[PDB]
């Protein structure tokens, strides 16, 4: 018994105890951006991090796929998805409905609106769409913002993240920095 | 596409395969019992201080330190939830579990399932985490790795009666194989951008007059261990996805090869401790050719996916519904199926969501038993259980008598086999009609009809298989619910626990005779088809007629 | 639950123990 | 599977329907409890308070006990052949009358009567050309037995009263001598009757590699009686639940009944098949150890020596002439009438057309085969002519006052060099020479060790000769272990050496001499010419004393356990047909969705599932057959053998059922019952 006991304890601890302070002293010693939540502050306000997104419902700010976050979209304190099934027709109606706002807020950009933008998104605090639907939006930001439209597909490039190689992830939008970039770029 | 999902399957085997052999030595030094290159005097010392010796452990010992270590860890990780209004590191003073709630995480992170009904946000504080569940997780990973090195040195021993000691096992896994690779793994994480501090949850300003609250912690750790080594429970609500835990697709696929380091190793280690590598070979051309037709299926039916998308008026049929967007179709299906699969149980992608075909083989991974490259340890010992099976078929029908590396197989092997081959099966359709019957079981569904029941199919089939997947849309968060999956996921892991050790105790006292010239080579495409075939058999007939009312139904709805 | 439901559970179970009584022994 | 015993076991079927009887079949209880809560359930629909549709659930379950009474049908069955392979073997010594004596001294009026009612206290004789019906103790007199049915090498015995022969035995063949005996009621001479009342009981023991079979058979039982009975929560929670009849029709149709029914079956029919190779088995352990052998030890004598070696080159002593030579060798060998004399002279004919002799040149004294001067000749000359072994031959030589030149032992000692034994000719008191007597293997042999070499079963040889002449035989015959100057002590030592790796040892050993060996051996056929002491120890007891028939020993043990797995593989595999047969047309009204699934295109649900039921009935009384006249295998390497069986069983399984199914569907379609 004392073997077993002495054993958990001495394993509560090296993991436990040693093993998170060691990798977090580490994480603050090389890694105090990325570690400390990666954010994006600007004077004192720290607005949002890079990583988690946020709600952009304005009409000069680039759209990120639907939450379904628990309250208010984009919350991330319950960052749940959306389970809605294929079968449940509630999925079908979320999605007319989210079409028919897409279509009627974009009216010079395609008529079929990308597959991004419709649906959830498995954290519901997701932050990017491929180059592609970010691509989709310019019509309309552009109008917004007076913006041309070749210095602002130079600017959804210039925040854009490919991948390492082609195939392990797809190519992706920085939708948080994006926007911040355009209120800087006015 | 498809084109380019399969360099991703190639790539990702590849890969696994060159870090696992490596590793796959490692684990066969610890599992011969000599010290890992570096460390005999650190070994030496710190065994004369705890207390635990040279002595070794016959099955019944092995067994009862393994069950004591993981009970002590229940009522410890148990009481810390119970209690985490007591302990310190509250960025946001948070209430003590319910009772129902923390008996539910106890068992499930004891017992490497690591089933969440909670919301790691905004329910557990950081030290239940830090020093709860991340130490359980550990263990847990540990007492599959010391229970899987106890059968492999039952195979390869002769006439002993002991299988060494647990503690040097547990000792040593932990200390030497996890906590670096998991150490490493979490500055790689830290890098890519997981967060890792202890800051209370940072306020924001959103460039829009709304405002949010990002959840911070100690999640790179966290992250590595809950790979590593199987485990599944990510500190967030959505685990494996949230981009706190999984930054960018780099780690996801840093991920991926963690999530199957350890099993793969344990096949290549098992292998070399035969001295006949040709098994641990056979071993993995199984559990490859399952997991790689899984990954085809998958991949196929996501991008298929929802056609109402495309009727809809949206622009191309992908289901891209639950899945993240840093990750396309390819790679959060592939990740569902390595995730149920090797019953890791890290969704990256809502298991919901996925268009009804895309979902039976998750779930029907899942219900297989967790073969296919299973959990740290508990791959290699239930896809073992089906190895006897085969053999034991192979056997029948050869005249001879069942055999596997020298060793017979006399009944009371046959006893203990069916035994542990049943309480998974028994499990999951016994749970999934008792919740089906309750009201409060089918009254935790998200989605109606048969993709209803599917989800509480799901949530059964994978904690009773310690999966720790889920539908995600089932509610289970009432108490009937938590006690029910507790109860499940508890007799998953040790009722197969229990058999398998006795098997360990019963082929240990044999005598592995040679390898004569008419004994069926355990090893070439016939064997390894008789696996598979034995495999997805006995999967297949036992749970067509459960999901030909779920998946399946809906699929053709 | 209802009298053809528990006769019907009560059944499945007398037959399981019984089954797991002959997997337990030679018979 | 004649008229006769196919009813007296449909009989016997039927007087073991009950169910206390079949407690000890997990697999048919289930198919047994089902049939009769079905049909429970259609009484209460035909009269009384169920949904309705009377018929198709006493149609389920009228189809069920036909498949209990199938299932016990094929156990009547196998059972019934045996008794008759029994009766037969016992019939064999019934064919013998009995004559009893009034008076216990020999010489008086006698009775016959058949050779099987005589008890303790009669006094029977036994004189020549009848058999001897029943056992007893010799009292006055002495007669010489051939023990024919006791004794398959028909070698004769004297047996005189008042002495060490009073142990009589039942259903020999006696010779032209008369005996006295006294019927007693001791421990008989034979060891059939011992297990004809063994198996004709009602018991039989389970054994090993069969207890593993079932407990597989109930882990398949009991994950389908576990999701055939979940089907009931999903069912009812996913619209109008599933009839608890189709259920039971589910149940039993994916329950592995076809291996569940047939198990008991194959095993008495191994044994009866056995017993038709004339071998008496003592329990179903011994004829899986046969199954499991890895080596037999095959004593060269009785198989690889073919009789008694012959002649093969012509040595001369004096430089003579083959022809001459195989002349002298002939005319001395005429007076030994032994099978090697006979061997060497029609070697010399063959060899050189030296056929026959006149009268001209008879005349003669012939030397017959004595043991005291172990040696043969003939004495036409003046001079005598010899023929003996070459110890005896140096010896009267040197007692004939003559002398053996050198160049004859150094040629001896080529003979020697060669491997065979060499036979030494002498004329008058000079030698004429030496021939050299190769002993034949049986020349069909060598094919059958390297089949078993295949199998993984290594053959060994056991010989008295030395480490040469052994390894030349060994070479000759295709053996692979070989041991010289064989002595039974070495026998055993050999034996546990071959234990102690794990592998099972087989044997052939008659007389006491090879007892402990026997006992020690695992599969220890004791040929029955030896004493009773010998076939005591047991394990297999032989009747046609030929010790090749190990061989088909083992070719039975591996064929009755390839039926058992053969059917095990072809029953699980046979469910996955039955699934896409009872579910899509089980839950054709709860989720219409799933027609999509009757890939069979069956006609109608209640259609589907009668068919499906009807078919698992038909496949168990389709497969008795195969089931008693065992697995049909050639002997190819194991991993070849895995493949034949599986693909042959594999498909047996997928893709029988479908054109079953199929079938049964159309053809109750056409009739024009649904
Ligand atoms: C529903 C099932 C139905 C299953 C039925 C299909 C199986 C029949 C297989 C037939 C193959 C014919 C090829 C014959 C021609 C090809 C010749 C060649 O080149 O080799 C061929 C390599 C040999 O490799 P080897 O042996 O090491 O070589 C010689 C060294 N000694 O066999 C192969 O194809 C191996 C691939 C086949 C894998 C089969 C596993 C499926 C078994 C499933 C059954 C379930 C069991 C019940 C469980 C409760
Ligand atoms: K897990």
């Amino acid at each position: 018994l004392r073997p077993a006991l002495s054993t958990f304890i001495f394993l509560l601890l090296i993991t436990g105890g040693v093993y998170p302070l060691l990798t977090t002293v580490l994480g603050q010693w090389w890694f105090p951006w990325q570690a400390n939540g990666s954010l994006i502050r600007e004077g004192d306000t720290v607005r949002g991090s890079a990583l988690i997104g946020q709600n952009f419902t304005g009409n000069g700010y680039f759209h990120g796929r639907p939450s379904a976050t628990a309250e208010m979209p984009y919350n991330p304190q319950a960052s749940g998805g959306s389970n809605l099934a294929v079968s449940n027709p509630e999925l079908d109606k979320l999605i007319a409905a989210r079409v028919a706002a897409l279509r009627a807020a974009n009216p010079d950009a395609s008529a079929s609106v990308p597959v991004e933008l419709v649906t959830a998104s498995a954290s519901g605090l997701d932050n990017n769409i491929t180059p592609q639907a970010a691509a989709w939006q310019i019509p309309r930001v552009a109008k917004a913002r007076n913006l041309s439209v070749e210095q602002l597909t130079q600017l959804i490039a210039k925040y854009s993240q490919q991948p390492l190689v082609k195939y392990i992830g797809q190519p992706v939008v920085n939708i948080v920095e994006l926007n911040l970039a355009l209120d800087k770029l006015d | 596409m498809a084109a380019q999902g399969f360099l991703l399957i190639a790539t990702f085997l590849l890969v696994l395969m060159v870090l696992a052999r490596p590793l796959g030595s490692g684990l066969a030094r610890l599992i011969n019992d000599i010290p890992l290159p570096g460390t005999t005097g650190v070994e030496r010392v710190l065994f004369r201080a705890l207390g635990v010796s040279d002595r070794e452990m016959n099955w019944k010992q092995y067994l009862c330190a393994i069950l004591g270590l993981n009970m002590l860890g229940l009522a410890v990780l148990f009481f810390m939830l119970l209690g985490q209004h007591y302990l310190p590191l509250n960025p946001q003073q948070l209430p003590g579990l319910s009772w129902d709630l923390a008996l539910n995480t106890a068992v499930s992170f004891v017992t490497n399932t690591n089933w969440r009904s909670y919301s790691g946000e905004t329910t557990l504080s950081y030290f239940s985490q830090m020093a709860g569940l991340t130490v359980q997780n550990f263990l847990s990973a540990a007492s599959g790795i010391a229970v899987i090195f106890a059968l492999i040195r039952a195979f390869t021993r002769q006439s002993m009666s002991t299988l060494g000691n647990a503690w040097v096992d547990l000792l040593r896994i932990t200390l030497w194989v996890l906590v670096p690779v998991a150490l490493l793994i979490a500055l790689f994480f830290i890098q890519q951008g997981a967060l890792q501090n202890f800051l209370p949850y940072q306020a924001v300003n959103t460039v829009e007059g709304a405002q949010q609250l990002l959840p911070m912690g100690p999640v790179a750790s966290q992250e590595a261990i809950k790979m590593l080594g199987t485990n599944g429970g990510g500190f967030f609500n959505a685990n494996s996805s949230h981009p706190f835990e999984n930054p960018t697709a780099l780690t996801n696929f840093v991920q991926m090869l963690a999530i199957f380091l350890i099993p793969t190793a344990l096949c290549f280690a098992f292998g070399e401790v035969m001295g006949d590598r040709r098994q641990g070979r056979m071993l993995l051309w199984a559990m490859s050719v399952i997991f790689v037709i899984c990954v085809g299926v998958v991949m196929w039916a996501e991008v298929q996916g929802n056609p109402h998308l495309l009727a809809l008026g949206t622009d191309s049929s992908i289901n891209m519904e639950g899945k993240e967007s840093r990750f396309g179709v390819l790679v959060s299906s592939l990740f569902a199926v390595v995730t149920t699969a090797a019953s890791c149980g890290a969704v990256i992608a809502m298991h919901d969501s996925f268009t009804a075909l895309g979902g039976m083989v998750p779930m029907w991974l899942m219900q297989i038993g967790e073969v296919v490259f299973g959990g740290v340890g508990s791959g290699l010992y239930g896809m073992m259980l089906f190895v006897l099976l085969a053999v034991f078929i192979a056997g029948l029908m050869i005249g001879r008598t069942p055999e596997y590396l020298g060793k017979k197989i006399d009944v009371r092997e046959m006893k203990l086999t069916a035994l542990a081959i049943l309480v998974t099966p028994t499990l999951v359709l016994m749970g999934a009609a008792l919740a089906m019957m309750t009201d409060a079981g089918r009254s935790a569904m998200l989605n109606p009809g048969p993709h209803g029941f599917s989800e509480v199919l799901y949530a059964v089939s994978s904690a009773a298989n310690n999966n720790g997947s889920a539908f995600a849309g089932l509610s289970a968060n009432s108490p009937f619910w938590n006690c029910l999956l507790a109860f499940c996921m508890f007799v998953g892991r040790f009722g197969v626990i229990i058999p398998v050790m006795a098997i360990a105790g019963s082929l240990v006292s044999k005598k592995s005779q040679a390898a004569s010239s008419g004994t069926l080579p355990t090893h070439g495409p016939l064997f390894v088809g008789l696996l598979i075939g034995t495999v997805l058999l006995v999967g297949a007939l036992t749970f067509i007629p459960a999901l030909a009312l779920g998946p399946v139904a809906e699929y053709l709805s | 639950m209802s009298a053809g439901v528990i006769t019907g559970v009560l059944l499945v179970f007398l037959l399981l123990g019984y089954l797991v009584y002959a997997l337990i022994n030679a018979e | 599977f004649e008229p006769t015993l196919v009813v007296q076991a449909l009989k016997e079927a039927v007087k073991k329907l009950n169910p206390q009887a079949q407690w000890r079949n997990p697999v048919m209880f289930i198919v047994w409890i089902g049939s009769l809560l079905t049909t429970c359930i259609s009484i209460a629909m035909a009269s009384g308070a169920m949904p309705g549709n009377a018929l198709f659930s006493a149609a389920i379950s009228g189809w069920l006990w036909i498949t209990v009474l199938f299932a016990n049908f094929a156990e009547a069955l196998a059972e019934g052949r045996s008794k008759a392979q029994a009766n037969s073997l016992k019939g064999v010594k019934k064919t013998a009358f009995a004559r009893k004596l009034r008076e216990p001294k020999y010489g008086a009026a006698a009775d016959k009567v058949p050779a099987d009612q005589l008890r303790k206290g009669d006094i029977v004789l036994v004189e020549a050309g009848d058999i001897i019906p029943c056992d007893g103790e010799v009292i006055e007199g002495g007669a010489s037995v051939d023990e024919s049915a006791i004794t398959g090498e028909a070698a004769p015995v004297i047996r005189e009263s008042g002495g060490d022969f009073a142990s009589v035995t039942g259903g020999t063949r006696i010779l032209s001598d008369w005996l006295v005996i006294e019927c007693s009621v001791n421990p008989g001479e034979t060891f059939l009757d011992r297990m004809i009342a063994m198996v004709e009981g009602a018991q039989r023991r389970k054994t090993p590699n069969e207890i593993a079979l079932t407990i597989l058979l109930i882990a398949l039982t009991i994950v389908f009686l576990l999701a055939t009975a979940t089907l009931w929560p999903f069912s009812a929670w996913g619209g109008n639940a599933v009839s608890v009849t189709v259920l039971v029709a589910l149940l039993v149709c994916l329950i592995p009944t076809t291996i569940g029914g047939l198990l008991s079956a194959i095993g008495v029919a191994g044994m009866s098949r056995m017993l038709g190779a004339n071998v008496i088995a003592t329990s179903g352990r011994a004829v899986e150890a046969a199954g499991d052998v890895d080596v037999l030890l095959l004593d060269k004598t009785g198989t690889i020596t073919l009789g008694n070696r012959q002649a093969s080159e012509f040595i001369p002593a004096q430089g003579v002439d083959e022809k001459t030579l195989a002349d002298a060798a002939q005319l001395a060998s005429l007076a030994d009438e032994t099978p090697e004399g006979r061997s060497i002279v029609i070697l010399a004919k063959q060899r050189f057309n030296l056929r026959e002799r006149d009268v001209q040149s008879l005349h003669a004294t012939f030397v017959p085969f004595t043991a005291q001067s172990r040696m043969s000749g003939i004495n036409i000359d003046n001079r005598m002519i010899r023929k003996g072994s070459v110890d005896a031959i140096r010896r009267h030589v040197e007692a004939n006052g003559g002398h053996f030149p050198t160049d004859v032992d150094q040629k001896v000692d080529q003979v020697a060099r060669q491997g065979a034994t060499p036979l030494v000719v002498v004329e008058g008191s000079r030698v004429l020479g030496v021939i050299a007597l190769k002993d034949i293997v049986k020349g069909g042999i060598k094919e059958r060790f390297a089949q078993l070499r295949k199998m993984g079963i290594k053959t060994v040889m056991i010989t008295g000769d030395n480490r040469l002449t052994a390894a030349a035989i060994a070479a000759e015959a295709g053996v692979d272990d070989f041991l010289a100057e064989a002595t039974p002590e070495a026998k055993l030592a050999l034996i546990r050496q071959y234990q102690a790796e794990g592998r099972l040892v087989a044997m052939t050993g008659d007389g006491t001499n090879d007892a402990p060996a026997l006992a020690q051996a695992d599969v220890a056929v004791a040929m029955n010419s030896g004493t009773q002491a010998a076939k005591e120890a047991g394990n297999m007891v032989d009747l046609d004393s030929n010790p090749t028939k190990l061989i088909e020993v083992v070719h039975i043990g591996k064929q009755m356990l390839m039926t058992r797995g053969s059917l095990t593989t072809f029953s699980i595999a046979n469910d996955v047909a039955k699934y896409f047969a009872i579910i899509p047309a089980a839950f054709a009204a709860t989720y219409p969705q799933l027609n999509a699934l009757n890939i069979m295109c069956l006609h109608s649900p209640d259609s589907a599932i009668l068919s499906a039921v009807i078919f698992n009935a038909l496949i168990i009384v389709f497969l008795i057959p195969l089931a008693l006249k065992g697995v049909s295998y050639k002997p190819l390497t194991a991993s070849a053998m895995l493949r034949r069986n599986l693909w042959i069983y594999g498909l047996g399984g997928l893709l029988v059922p479908f054109i079953g199914i199929k079938v049964i569907d159309l053809l109750l379609t056409v009739c024009g019952l649904v």
